[PDB]
């Protein structure tokens, strides 16, 4: 609940930066608004990338640290060390 | 265009279904 919650909302912000203004340069907007145009499983699934090192995802750091903390307690739950 | 506008994004959809 309360991962979700944190990233809609910082979707919802990223997508209002996304879309004020590009005036110096325009090209780059089917690339930018591509994550918005994917839908929702897609979205999810590349919002949640942020295992290993690959780290093309858009999602913040603090938001990654969050569920990098629970997976680990949930690892250390089912008894995987 | 329209199609993927007239999508809405993840932050649009209920927070039950995004769960």
């Amino acid at each position: 609940d309360d991962f979700v919650a944190k990233l809609q909302d910082n979707q919802r912000f990223r997508y209002n930066e996304v879309m004020q203004a590009l005036n110096m340069s325009a090209a780059l907007t089917a690339r930018k608004t591509k994550e918005f145009r994917s839908p929702p499983q897609e979205q999810i699934n590349m919002l949640l990338n942020f295992k290993d090192d690959k780290s093309e995802c858009p999602c913040p750091e603090e938001i990654r640290d969050q569920l990098l903390d629970f997976h680990e307690d949930l690892m250390t739950h089912c008894g995987i060390e | 265009v329209v199609a993927c506008f007239r999508m809405a994004p993840l932050y649009n959809l209920p927070r039950h279904r995004a769960v």
